[PDB]
């Protein structure tokens, strides 16, 4: 959580919680509400968001699905639309935590190097992660869109 | 039964590094001297701390490893650490305080222990400053931070047991009695 | 370390399953518990020092162990019993913020019994005093946050026991 | 006694993502007995020393 | 230090004897298979990602250990998980070199059970991941080298569980 | 004791004691005696110069035996004199054993932070302590006082 | 460390009493011993070095230690017990001087015997030699010297036992 | 020892040892190695498992050494630790035995008798060697860990 | 070289070179016409072998050359031919130094981040290395493609 | 650092161009030398310590230097002129086998001059012990290993400069 920033901050400048930073945890517990509700759209419209997404990356970068490609047949496939709903329930958790605390420990500590061995193409895990994006504007409020948005940029640049 | 994220997560600390003059370089030096020496709580340095080793490293005539070679040899380090816990010991406490790590074989600990019985103290703690691993994983004007070693044999959970080893007995006059209310 | 969101997040991942109704009323018993834990916060770090002073008084001052030979009767082993004594109580009001105890176990209660143990200070007094501690801290934060600082709290003194 | 010694040390082997231009050129003070064993690692290192200055009076 | 034709060395330093015949003719059986342990090492080295990656494919992928909660659901479990593959074949390839398995325990055994059970890695798996790599590089190195690759490999094995 | 300090010393350079180590500890062995007979007379006089520095410092800080302030009370008052006597038996010790830092380890180590949780005023304490340094100047000899009166020092200068 | 003055001293601060006349009595007989102890161990450094060998002849020459196999048959291993005996010279000779045995037992002492069983050095062997080294100490320092330093020596042996 | 036992139950049901019982002996004949290397380490760590564990005790206990207990003062303190060292031998001896019956045979048949006429706590002695065995776990390997282990629990299962 | 890497152990050390690292250079200085001899072959061969490798690495890898790749069209074609021959100079360097030491200064250090900064695919770059390796197997002979195999596979290795 | 076959290899990096014929020559000459270079380089190394020696007292025999106030005239100063020349002979006696000087020059030569400049010491005197040095290597290797003792040498006297 921003809490959890905050704190581990804290923690090592062996200080009581800054009132600015108090501050910001108020307003984290202010925008909960709003915050779960972001988070409940994503999670009810999670198939279809994931769906155009995944047509969208696939139209981007043909090879990712092509044969020779690494998710060449239906089955690896539908292992990448995995990786990317792990991804999108990640982005769903941020949402809810206010930081990239918990993308962070999940999906964007050595990412790089288990997709190297795997094979999977970095960089078109990336534009699959901007074509959520652009499905995740289009299915919440412009506000919503906004700061649903800044998390999922975070995950992107992760990624890069 | 599922193993959450917190599975040995978070075993990392934030890394103090020196930089452009601000009151945030007594906070990086605040970082030595609870690392270098073992201040438990960390907001509290006392007395014993080297005023004049601070006033170098914020003119920045004195790097920050030259000040954790200083803080080491100075008095206060053999006080807490040197003369009341045997030499065998202090070569741990070295690697713990100085590299960040648990001394990972018998062979480090043989390196340093005949520096300690003929060289000296001062002479050890030189050596480990000097020595090429502060130089990469502590870095050079980095305050150095504890660091759990994955390569080295065992390295891992000697750091562990290491680290969970909290400093034990003190520099002793008048000596607790065993009741009190 | 953990916060309450982030224990609940940690729950869900390892379900692997998006935010259920379930995990949204116990984020959301969180974010309504917010508003209680940061005046709380507020109210112990103005009188943090305080606190410390309130419960040594009640627990341990003016008794043996203050007397000579009760392991604080020297100027440089009563700081030290103070020193303690703070960084419990600023780890615990992290950890209330926080609402998780995985930062108390983390950092606080580790090795703390052994290390107790092998200097010789007194497991018990350290638990009289954290007790007395918790008293005087729900006294000063108020009653609804007085039992949350006394969960915590808790958790430390019987780590420490 | 002890010698105010700057030399830059190029960081080749670690192409590091932290800052390192405070380490890739510092200027720093050694005692004369450590200069020495520091001379030499710069050397290992492969770092040129800019230059050797002594801060003690007397040579 | 440990290697086959060093270990030799050793014990007839503790004899103090000058080299026996017996000794002469074990040392000239590693100067005789040196020649296939090197090709074989270097082979190894070569495709030494491409080795993982089978292993894991063939052992701890799809399955619940990278699905969630197990142990290498998130991408920093899996990603040493896949160094720690590549470390054990990495200190196995220079032990097989060696000839001797008294280096693997030197420093990949020593103390590897207690780190692994203390993290909450599965033994079991682990060493059923070490199998499945052995199969992959028996494949790669060859029947002749594989099988002194394999022994290694199985002490490693047998060292973990 | 001056010897263990020294011992210290050698045992950092991981050299056996020098030769003029050993000679101060023979210079202190001489000095011993005339130390224990100024130690005798401090014992003789361990209430009665207590008593008379008390009421010098009492005057010197009106407030504190004020009410309201540390020693507030005839409890609170008896309190700040038995840890003025506390400290002029840990002078007397050091005064016998030649070393300050015995008596540095006793109390005046982290004394600071004691006297920031108690309440008690670091100013007054010091003035007490210097009156008690004058009030022994009386009651002792010149030659064992002028060294004693060094002894109490090095316990104002910790105070300050 | 402690020393002798400073264990009277510690006495009396856990009584909480000022030193008494009869303490002061005890102190001033540590300091008529220590004129005698200044001056032996003075000699006891300068032949430090013959000691040393003297003893190493006693025990350590001709011996099936030395002999190959035999745990000191080695040159690490012979310069290592060089090295231990004159350790625990200097630190007998610092204890004999001050004339407190705490420093001894807080340095040489603590988890000696743990270190020399993890070594596999033999502490039986380590005992006799200590014994060999306390007969030449105290021929050289001399008797009223021999007693002391031997006493100081037969402690740590008696630590070892 | 286990040999012994065995054959008392074969002479009380009059059958010279079954082939399996055969096979047991012969087991611990063979395995007495690993026997004897636990009870070395643990007879040469004789001094800190008694000194530590005990202190645990007294910490746990505070009852046992405060004025009006049995443990007070430093004499009887002396003899509460001898206890702890005798029930350390017993447990040496019984781990090269093989068997319990050495234990129980020298110091577990009336123990509450002995120690009720002594006035000492029965469950605070199980309690000392319950600490005997936790200083025990560190110094043992895991695999040896277990096989001391028994013979404590059966020590403190007695007790109580 | 192999003499570099000998100085660079010797400079630490500060000692003359032990018979072995001697041994090592009289190898070095023995094999050095053999050395020669397999540089004169592959750089007199050396574009043909480099037109050869990019038909076979555009075989196998079809993507890097299709549209959307990275080697779409004649210039960047013409720029994959360049980097390959820049890659196969410098293991030619390496092969006449007989250590990979040269070759990794040169190349293959950042070299990861820097291609993959490009744009092109690390994997198939490795292919085209691979596909260099055949060719100069073809062309040479066994016992010289024994060494310029070993400095390619530690090409490839670096590379992965 | 550098070699000579690494010298070239640099030369031709540079210049971007495949191996030259005339750069094959140039190495090729390197391989010819190397074989009795590394011989000579053996003998340099089995009588490096009477070298030093035979060169300390060619230039310092009952010298001015060594002599109160010479600058040389103490035990440390004297191990440290005796050390720097050690340092100097075993750095050249690896270039000059290496046919490189480039090593040389970067590992001593860089900072050396500011550090003499600095302490005061002769430049010009140590470069007549080093010449010493040359003439005494020479003649025990042998005239062949004294034309590169001799280039290293003069690459030092340069350094001196
Ligand atoms: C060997 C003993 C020693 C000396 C002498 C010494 C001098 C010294 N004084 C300093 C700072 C300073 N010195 C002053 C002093 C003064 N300002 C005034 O208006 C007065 C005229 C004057 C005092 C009489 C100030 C204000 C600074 C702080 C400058 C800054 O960083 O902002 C600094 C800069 C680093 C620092 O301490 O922050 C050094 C190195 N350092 C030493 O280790
Ligand atoms: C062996 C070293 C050592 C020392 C010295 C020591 C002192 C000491 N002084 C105390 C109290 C105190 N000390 C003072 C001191 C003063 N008030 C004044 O006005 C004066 C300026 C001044 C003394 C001259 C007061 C007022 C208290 C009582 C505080 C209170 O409870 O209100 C207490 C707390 C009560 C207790 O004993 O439980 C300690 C522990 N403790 C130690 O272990
Ligand atoms: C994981 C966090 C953490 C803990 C828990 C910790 C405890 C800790 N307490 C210690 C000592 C100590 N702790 C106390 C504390 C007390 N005195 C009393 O009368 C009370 C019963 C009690 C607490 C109120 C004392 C007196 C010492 C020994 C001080 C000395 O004599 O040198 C020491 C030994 C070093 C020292 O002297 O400070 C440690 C490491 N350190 C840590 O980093
Ligand atoms: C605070 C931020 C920061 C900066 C700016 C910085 C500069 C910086 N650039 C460096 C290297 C370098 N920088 C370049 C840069 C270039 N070569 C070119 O042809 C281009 C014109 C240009 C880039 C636009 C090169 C080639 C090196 C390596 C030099 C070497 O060691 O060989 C180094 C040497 C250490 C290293 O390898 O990183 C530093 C310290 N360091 C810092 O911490
Ligand atoms: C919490 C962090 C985390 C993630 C995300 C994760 C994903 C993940 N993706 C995998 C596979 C994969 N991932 C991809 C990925 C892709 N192929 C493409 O064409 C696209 C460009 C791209 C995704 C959009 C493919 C093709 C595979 C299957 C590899 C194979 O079997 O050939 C695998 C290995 C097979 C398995 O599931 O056992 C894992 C573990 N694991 C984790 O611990
Ligand atoms: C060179 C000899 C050597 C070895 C082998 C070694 C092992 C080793 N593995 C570790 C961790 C680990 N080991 C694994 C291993 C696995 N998890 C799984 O699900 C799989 C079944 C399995 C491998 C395929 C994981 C996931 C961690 C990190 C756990 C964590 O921090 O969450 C650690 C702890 C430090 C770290 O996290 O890096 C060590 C020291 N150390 C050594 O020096
Ligand atoms: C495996 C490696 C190793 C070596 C080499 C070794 C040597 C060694 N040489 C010894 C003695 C000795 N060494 C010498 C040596 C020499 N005197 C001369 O005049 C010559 C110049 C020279 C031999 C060529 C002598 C004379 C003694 C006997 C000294 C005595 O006891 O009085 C001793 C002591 C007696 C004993 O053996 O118990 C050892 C241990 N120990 C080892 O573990
Ligand atoms: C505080 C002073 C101090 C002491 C006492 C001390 C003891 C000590 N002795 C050691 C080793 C050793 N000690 C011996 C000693 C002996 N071998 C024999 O046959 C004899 C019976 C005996 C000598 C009387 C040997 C052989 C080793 C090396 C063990 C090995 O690697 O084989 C080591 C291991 C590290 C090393 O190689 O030095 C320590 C730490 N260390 C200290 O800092
Ligand atoms: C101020 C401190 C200081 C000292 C002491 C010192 C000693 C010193 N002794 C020397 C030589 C020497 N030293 C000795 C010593 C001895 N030979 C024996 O048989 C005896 C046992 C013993 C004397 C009691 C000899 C024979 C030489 C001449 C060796 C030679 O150069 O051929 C030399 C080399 C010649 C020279 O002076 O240039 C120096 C420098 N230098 C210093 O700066
Ligand atoms: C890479 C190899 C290397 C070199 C070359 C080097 C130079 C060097 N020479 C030094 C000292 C020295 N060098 C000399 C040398 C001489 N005095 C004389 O009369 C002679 C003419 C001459 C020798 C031929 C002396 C006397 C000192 C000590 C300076 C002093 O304190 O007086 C020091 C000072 C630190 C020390 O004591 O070592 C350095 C750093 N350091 C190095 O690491």
């Amino acid at each position: 959580s921003v809490v959890t920033k905050s704190i581990v901050n804290a923690d090592a400048e062996a200080r009581y919680l800054s009132p600015g930073e108090l501050d910001r945890i108020k307003n984290f517990v202010s925008t909960g509400e709003r915050r779960l509700r972001i988070a409940q759209t994503l999670t009810e419209n999670r198939e279809r968001i994931v769906k155009q997404a995944g047509d969208q990356l696939f139209q981007k970068r043909p090879d990712v699905v092509s044969p020779g490609g690494n998710a060449y047949g239906e089955e690896m496939t539908a292992t990448c639309l995995r990786d990317l709903d792990y991804y999108l329930r990640l982005v769903t958790y941020g949402i809810v935590a206010g930081d990239v605390t918990p993308i962070e420990e999940i999906g964007l500590v050595g990412v790089r190097e288990m997709y190297n061995s795997l094979g999977t193409p970095i960089p078109a895990v990336a534009e699959g992660i901007r074509a959520m994006k652009n499905v995740a504007c289009s299915l919440l409020s412009a506000e919503d869109a906004a700061e649903a948005g800044s998390y999922f940029d975070f995950v992107i640049g992760a990624m890069q | 039964v599922g193993v959450g994220t917190t599975r040995r997560r978070p075993a990392r600390i934030f890394r103090m590094t020196v930089g452009a003059p601000s009151a945030e370089v007594e906070l990086v030096i605040n970082a030595i001297y609870c690392q270098v020496m073992d201040v438990f709580s960390g907001q509290v340095p006392s007395q014993f701390r080297r005023p004049d080793l601070e006033s170098r490293l914020r003119n920045g005539e004195i790097t920050v490893r030259e000040f954790v070679r200083t803080l080491a040899s100075s008095e206060i380090y053999r006080n807490r650490f040197y003369t009341p816990y045997p030499n065998t010991k202090v070569i741990e406490f070295l690697f713990r305080h100085l590299l960040g790590r648990a001394p990972a074989t018998q062979a480090e600990i043989r390196q340093y222990n005949k520096i300690l019985a003929d060289q000296g103290l001062k002479t050890a703690v030189e050596t480990m400053v000097n020595s090429p691993e502060y130089s990469r994983y502590f870095g050079e004007d980095v305050v150095p931070y504890k660091r759990f070693p994955t390569l080295p044999a065992g390295n891992y959970i000697g750091s562990v047991k290491a680290d969970a080893d909290l400093v034990k007995q003190s520099w002793s006059s008048l000596s607790p009695s065993l009741v009190g209310i | 370390m953990q916060d309450a969101i982030t224990a609940v997040i940690n729950a869900s991942d390892v379900q692997g399953k998006y935010l259920d109704t379930a995990a949204m009323e116990k984020l959301k018993a969180y974010f309504a518990t917010g508003e209680l834990r940061v005046r709380a916060a507020s109210v112990i770090s103005a009188n943090a020092a305080n606190i410390v002073k309130e419960a040594v008084a009640k627990s341990l001052l003016y008794s043996d162990i203050t007397r000579p030979g009760g392991n604080m009767y020297t100027t440089r082993r009563y700081a030290a019993c103070i020193r303690d004594l703070d960084y419990y109580l600023r780890y615990a009001t992290y950890a209330m913020l926080a609402g998780d105890p995985s930062i108390l176990d983390e950092r606080v209660l580790n090795g703390l019994k052994e290390t107790y143990n092998s200097l010789g200070v007194p497991i018990a007094a350290t638990v009289q005093a954290i007790q007395a501690m918790k008293e005087v801290t729900a006294s000063l934060v108020g009653a609804d946050a007085g039992k949350e600082m006394g969960i915590y709290f808790d958790y430390i003194c019987s780590g420490l026991s | 006694r002890m010698f105010k010694i700057t030399a830059c040390v190029p960081s080749q082997t670690r192409i590091r993502t932290q800052r390192e231009l405070q380490n890739t050129y510092f200027t720093k003070l050694v005692p004369y007995e450590n200069w020495f064993r520091e001379q030499q690692r710069i050397q290992k290192m492969g770092g040129k020393i800019v230059k050797v200055e002594l801060f003690t009076g007397k040579p």
